[PDB]
């Protein structure tokens, strides 16, 4: 449970990274050039063959190997803090399993993305005869996913109501848990994420007539219920009002694509500002977020070079 | 000890096997092995068998869900004596009635909640909308807002046409009763502007925000009026239906669970053309319980009750505790840790011997023991009533079986905890400080308080010596049993390690009793040298590089037994001091608030007992389960539980 | 007479106090983890108390030496 | 009293104070977790107190030893 | 009337001081958690007050012992 | 004169100093929590100030004991 | 007296120093939180210093007691 | 009598107390980790207790030295 | 003098040392947070130094007491 | 005699106690890591103890010093 | 002479030692953050060194009091 | 004589105790990291063991000094 | 020679030892962070060593004070 | 008298013990980081050793001071 032990290893791993020259040089290359350069880089350790499925699988495997080891090799409160960094994949896998069970599709069709829980647990959870049994199979000592599944289990059985309440409660519970530990940077990143998620949900539900309070999330500090209601009800100048907050560059934008790009840039900057705590969790956050951005950019450039999309449609996605 | 068991091998006609399994399941125990890899078929169920399993599983699920909806428990009962079709035809009506009643209750309750959610706002809105409920140009729009900050919305209202649609709080003192009525959509634009400047729209869900104001309010009030009677009738009907159908539902649940278990078991058999076979394990003493059932097989099946495997590679063999009546009620205190491997020893009998005596040595207060006896009386009466001890505060669901076992344990504890108390005075605390029935050479009484514990300077050496002696006995027995088990299982390395540990401990103890104790080491020098030599020889001849540090740790585990003396002395001294202070305050001081002094002494003693009894009870078992069981193995290899076949309810 | 009684009193006090501090130090973290687990599931209310009352042995194992000195005074 | 009546007080103080420090260090983290859990759900107040008020045993033992020494001097 | 009248004072001072240090080391975590919960919801102020003001029992006991010694002096 | 006065002085000094350290230890964490909560929502200052000014009872009691000792001197 | 003055000096030094350590312990965490909030928004620099200088009453009381003692020398 | 026995009693008390604090510090973290593992899976109580109760050897050896000293006096 | 002089020097050294420790304890966390904020944005250097130099008042308050005591030599 | 005995007793007690505290401090972290690893996989119970027992040399040396002192006493 | 000189020397040594401990405690975290910043951006070499060398004022003041006391003796 | 041997014994005991505490403080973290790395991969056992053993040179140096002093006795 | 020389030796030892403890406390965190940075890139060792060798000032100043005391005694 | 060499011994004991504690305090973190780096890439061990061997330069001075003090015995 010593952050120094984890942080030295994370410093070595972050030293094993791909430079911006790799992203710029592949930005005008064919799928075979992207394949050959990828194979020569450390990202091409497990690159088996050629083709977009191969590129995607290789990216997934390399990311799992070099970012999924974080919750292990560290215990105690160090583990309890570093576990609330890589939890979105677990949230997605649980949501996918819940939806598949609700509809009726086989449990062997889901993707089962590499997360923080156990793959055997994920497989066995589908066969649970009750949602409580599925939660118990997915239950961990301190998993926010398990806590939120218990919380939503007090609302409904395996239905769309449970599916939505689970996501809302998991986001709120992750916010609370991050606030419940004394890590300077984790609380800030979690709060900024909560605010960004609330704003993005308001933009996504634009004009849907839904109750802003019922769709709102709590935990952030760069938005409020009034601003959520304004943005949801179409007042696209509320995003112009939130100036001064860390998400201040998003003033005057009214499109979903531009809003997503802006929020991604802001969150990436905030996570890259965590490198100021070399003996805290901050270097771990920086390594995780930089790895995720590298994976996303690599997959986008490789898909562009494979399916022959034009250059101008992807260069704007490597802005940050 | 871990009961001996034998592999029953049996085979017969592929059709008769479906009833042979039923007979065995209705019989006693047999842990069925998977049996499939036997150079034969995996006995996969027929398509009609698979359909029968699905139907019975549906029956079980429906029975459980309907029982939960009615609120009844899932405890078993007498079986349901019906086929699949009859069981389905019985479960369907009850499920239908429960579903309908639950839907009706949800509807009535939700209607009541909705109507009461906006009663005063509805009254205020009905008051204000007395003349503009249905208008051609535009209709009045209500606004349920917070307290009278109505100027906040009036700012935007005055920015719009204030020449019409004035809004203010008229009634519904729970808040500001806002509403605006005007011609054209200028009122709607003003509503948007007031929303921007701070205002809310009173569009309640359903007919409240979707019907004409007055008629909708009247309908809401009528629903709120009529909902009580409907809710009462629904509740009465549901309760009566549950009371009528509980027994049938439980019977169906038991029958369904039994049948589904039988089918899923049938999926475990081995098979071939026209044939089925099994290879389950059964305890050697239980043989007539199987034999007196599987004798009447249709073909008079093989029923070859073949031997156990030896200790040689039989870690899959099931284990069960098999202890005499004296020791069984205490097996609860020992089952919570790892199960024995198969041929390794069972520590179950040691505990009833060595735990209660240690506890009695720990606590000696005669009055405290009498209090424990009274508490046991209460618990035993509750168990006698068969009503389970439910304590929701600590999440306690003590069933009568556990209550009885704990009562037996407590009685056997109280015996020694009173005997050792009377063997050391300290009655009711320190009652001898008011009347010395027990007494000693400082003020002689009716009987000798032998080995007085309060006087530290006298008996401390004796008590510490006795404690360390009992500890040496326990650790030596544990090491010996480890040696014997390592010899029996032909583990030469284990035998060497155990022998070396015992020899090294003997050598260290000899050198200790010579140097740190008395002089005259003539008869002990040879023993000390022998022990050290034995330790070295065993370490060399076993090559395990066994830690002399581990020998030291074993030595510490030996020495730790002084905790009994320590805890006992602390408890006795504290109780005696408290009783002395109480007696002084009551009689020696004032002598008219004797009631106050006795009450204070009682309260202090009760608080001390409540706050210390937990540790007092925990320490002996801690010593046992940390030292003896660790020495004798018994926290490795984990075993395999003896699950019998079926026979629920 | 002499300072024998006083120095014996100081020894007894030091033993009792240091033992109490050690028992508190252990019980702090043990009880915190136990409270968390019991909150997560109210069925571990047994194992939590069992593993939380175990550290209290140090207080008694100090009070023993304290009472021995009090007797020798 | 001479040195005895003096240093007996030093012993009593060094006992009670160190016992209080131990009880505080034990009760700190347990109280923090209890407040967190009670905020999480307003029903576990009993289960929180049944672990916050247990470490008072150390302070009770400290007071016992102190009163014994005071009686002895 | 030798040094005893002074050693008594030193004992009283050490007792009160260490008792206060313990109460503070408890109130630190207890009050931090209480402030967090009350900020989360202003309703829980009563539970926060109960938990934060409970550990004053140790300080009260320390003052009791100090007053006993002082009155003996 | 003698050494009684000096010993009483050292006792008073230790009492006040240790109580001050206890109050400071509590106030550190309490103040950090308050400076977070009020900065997040400026409405809660009226409670954060109370929860950061409650640990002053430690110094109040310490100074009471010191004043009693001085009055005895 | 020959030793009374020196013991008074030790008492005064201990009081002042322990108070300075307590104030330093509080001001570490409070100032850390403050130098965060005032970097996130420069309007917070009025609440930060108003909280960071609040605890110094501890050192003030310590110096008051020390001055009283050193006056009685 | 006097210092000749008092300065042996103090040494015994120091040995016992320091061993007790050492064991408490050793046991707090291991107890928390064990409680976590047992909560995650109730089949690890055997290894949890075996690792938790191991450091009592320190208190055992300390008590041995204390008893040897009490014999020497 | 010979008897009071040494104890006065001990008191002075204790006061100075404890005040320097308090100032270091405060300056560690406040100096670390300041370096972080200044690295994040070079427009906070003034607020860093105006926070970091603030608790250096504690060592000046201690060194004043030291000078007074040394003057009483 | 007189002081020549009690001082040797105090020396031995301090040596044993401080060695016990050192061993406890190391064992807390090593045992927590080992418990975590064994709960992750039961094939690490070799290198768990095979490292958790090595710090016992730091107490063996202290016990050796204690035995030498008791011999010379 | 004798006790006067010895106690003056002990006071001086303690003062210097404790001041140096304070300086080291501060420089630890300050230099950690500085090493991080200078690794992130080579332009932080000046600011990190300027922030880390600042807490040497504690050592300067401690050694000044030490030199004054050494001159006195 | 009187103190001429007992104080030397106390010096040896304090030396051994403090050097053992230092070597345990080192061994805690260096042992935890070793256990973690070995449990992750069994290929680093040799380097993990050499990184565990090296800081025991502190206790090896400390026991040499104590032996020298004892031989001088 | 004499008690004066003995106390002077105790003082010199205390000064050098406390200074070394302070320097160690700083070098701990500084070395850990520098190790991390040099692992990320060996190019920065010219900054890592140049930042970790700075804290030698504390021990060097302590050695200066100790040598001055040795000269005067 | 005999107190000369007796106190001269405790001086060197304090010096060596405190130096060993400091070197151990540094070596904990500066070795855990090196162990992590070596695990990530065995080629990091070369720099990790030079990182963990530097903190010996404080125990290698405490030994020198203890040697000088013993030489003057």
């Amino acid at each position: 449970d010593d952050f120094a032990y984890l942080n030295a290893r994370v410093r070595v791993r972050r030293g094993t990274l791909l430079k911006e020259s790799f992203f710029q040089e592949a930005l005008d290359l064919s799928f075979a050039d992207f394949l050959r350069l990828l194979s020569e880089t450390v990202y091409g350790g497990e690159l088996a063959g050629q083709g977009l499925p191969d590129v995607d699988r290789a990216v997934l495997r390399t990311q799992a190997k070099l970012v999924g080891d974080l919750p292990r090799l560290v215990t105690g409160e160090a583990r309890e803090a570093v576990r609330l960094l890589l939890l979105r994949n677990d949230l997605h896998n649980l949501q996918a399993l819940l939806r598949a069970k609700a509809t009726g599709r086989p449990f062997e069709e889901v993707l089962l993305l590499p997360g923080t829980l156990r793959e055997e647990v994920w497989r066995q959870a589908y066969e649970a005869q009750d949602p409580a049994g599925m939660a118990q199979v997915l239950a961990v000592p301190g998993h926010p996913l398990a806590r939120a599944l218990r919380a939503v289990l007090r609302e409904t059985q395996d239905l769309a109501r449970v599916e939505a309440l689970l996501a809302k409660r998991f986001f709120e519970d992750v916010a609370k848990a991050a606030k419940g530990l004394d890590q300077p940077a984790l609380r800030d990143y979690l709060a900024l994420e909560v605010d960004a998620e609330n704003l993005r949900t308001a933009f996504k539900l634009q004009g849907s007539g839904l109750a802003p309070d019922a769709f709102f999330l709590k935990g952030g500090r760069f938005v409020d219920r009034v601003r959520f209601a304004r943005l949801m009800e179409g007042d696209y100048a509320v995003l112009d009002e939130l100036s001064g907050t860390p998400f201040s560059g998003l003033s005057g934008v009214r499109d979903l694509k531009a809003l997503e790009r802006g929020l991604r840039c802001v969150l990436l900057k905030e996570a890259k500002k965590g490198v100021q705590d070399p003996l805290g969790v901050g270097l771990v956050l920086a390594y995780v977020k930089e790895r995720e951005w590298e994976a996303v950019r690599l997959r986008l450039l490789a898909r562009r070079a494979y399916f022959g999309l034009p250059r101008a449609q992807v260069e704007e996605e490597v802005v940050c | 000890m871990i009961a001996p068991m034998e592999k029953l091998v049996l085979a017969g006609p592929k059709g008769r096997a479906k009833e042979l399994l039923q007979s065995l399941q209705q019989a006693g125990v047999v842990h069925l092995e998977t049996l499939r890899p036997e150079a034969l078929s995996a006995y996969q169920l027929s398509p009609e068998e698979r359909a029968e399993l699905r139907r019975w599983e549906a029956v079980s699920a429906g029975a459980e869900h309907t029982l939960s909806l009615l609120g009844l428990e899932a405890e078993p009962a007498r079986p349901f004596p019906e086929g699949l079709e009859a069981a389905e035809k019985a479960l369907s009506p009850i499920q239908a009635h429960a579903e309908g009643l639950t839907r009706q209750k949800q509807e009535l309750e939700e209607e009541l909640a909705l109507a009461q959610a906006y009663l005063e706002p509805l009254e205020r809105l009905a008051a204000l909308a007395h003349g503009l409920d249905k208008s051609p140009f535009l209709r009045v729009i209500p606004f349920l807002l917070t307290e009278k900050e109505l100027p906040l919305v009036e700012e935007a209202l005055r920015k719009a046409l204030e020449d019409r649609y004035l809004l203010a709080h008229e009634a519904y003192a729970g808040g500001v009763a806002a509403l605006v009525v005007v011609h054209r959509k200028e009122v709607d634009q003003a509503k948007a502007a007031l929303s921007r400047a701070g205002v809310a729209e009173l569009r309640l869900p359903g007919a409240l925000g979707e019907l004409p104001l007055s008629e909708a309010a009247r309908r809401l009030k009528e629903r709120a009026e009529a909902a009580p009677r409907e809710l009462s009738e629904v509740r009465q009907h549901l309760a009566k239906l549950a009371r009528e159908s509980a027994s049938t539902l439980q019977s169906l649940w038991t029958r369904a669970q039994d049948e589904v278990a039988r089918l899923k078991a049938l999926e475990e058999l081995a098979s071939g053309r026209f044939g089925f076979a099994l290879l389950g394990y059964v305890p050697v003493k239980a043989k007539p319980k199987v034999e007196e059932a599987l004798a009447r097989h249709k073909e008079s099946v093989v029923y070859a009750f073949e031997p156990v495997d030896e200790h040689h590679e039989a870690d899959r063999i099931p284990v069960v505790l098999d202890n005499p009546p004296w020791a069984k009620p205490f097996e609860l205190l020992v089952s919570f840790l790892n199960t024995p491997k198969y041929g390794t020893f069972d520590p179950t009998p040691v505990v009833p011997v060595f735990f209660p005596f240690w506890f009695g040595m720990i606590v000696g207060d005669i009055g405290y023991a009498l209090l424990f006896y009274l508490v046991g009386r209460w618990l035993s009466g509750y168990v006698k009533r068969n009503e389970p001890l439910v304590i929701d505060l600590f999440a306690l669901k003590l069933k009568p079986q556990v209550i009885g076992k704990l009562v037996h344990i407590l009685n056997w504890m109280v015996f020694w905890t009173v005997v050792w108390g009377v063997i050391y005075g300290e009655f009711f605390g320190t009652f001898l400080e008011h009347l010395g029935v027990f007494g000693t050479p400082e003020h002689p009484g009716l009987i000798p308080i032998l080995i007085h514990r309060i006087d530290t300077a006298k008996t401390a050496n004796l008590l510490i010596l006795l404690s360390v002696a009992f500890g040496v006995v326990l650790v030596f027995f544990g090491l010996a049993l480890r040696a014997y088990l390592g010899l029996k299982h032909r583990h030469m390395a284990h035998f060497w390690e155990g022998v070396g540990y015992l020899g090294g401990l003997v050598g260290v103890l000899a050198l200790a009793a010579s140097y740190l104790g008395n002089l005259q080491a003539g008869w002990l020098q040879g023993l000390m040298y022998l022990g050290f030599g034995v330790f070295l020889l065993a370490v060399l001849m076993s090559r395990i590089w066994l830690m002399i540090p581990e020998i030291f740790t074993q030595a510490g585990h030996i020495l730790s037994h002084i905790r009994i003396y320590a805890v006992g002395a602390a408890g006795g001294i504290l109780a005696g001091l408290l009783t002395d202070v109480g007696f002084a305050l009551a009689e020696r001081l004032g002598l008219l608030g004797v009631l106050l002094g006795l009450l204070v002494a009682g309260v202090l003693h009760l608080l001390i007992l409540l706050l210390t009894t937990l540790g007092h009870m925990l320490q002996p078992i801690r010593l046992l389960w940390v030292e003896f069981f660790t020495k004798f193995g018994f926290y490795e290899e984990n075993g395999r539980p003896y699950r019998p076949f079926k026979s629920v309810r | 007479g002499g300072l024998d009684r006083g120095l014996i009193a100081v020894g007894m006090g030091l033993a009792v106090g240091l033992a109490a501090l050690g028992t508190g130090v252990a019980q702090a973290r043990i009880g915190a983890a136990g409270v968390g687990a019991i909150a997560e599931d109210r069925s571990n209310f047994g194992t939590a108390l069992i593993f939380l009352l175990l550290p209290e042995t140090l207080v008694i194992f100090g009070l023993l030496i304290a009472f021995i000195l009090n007797g020798r005074l």
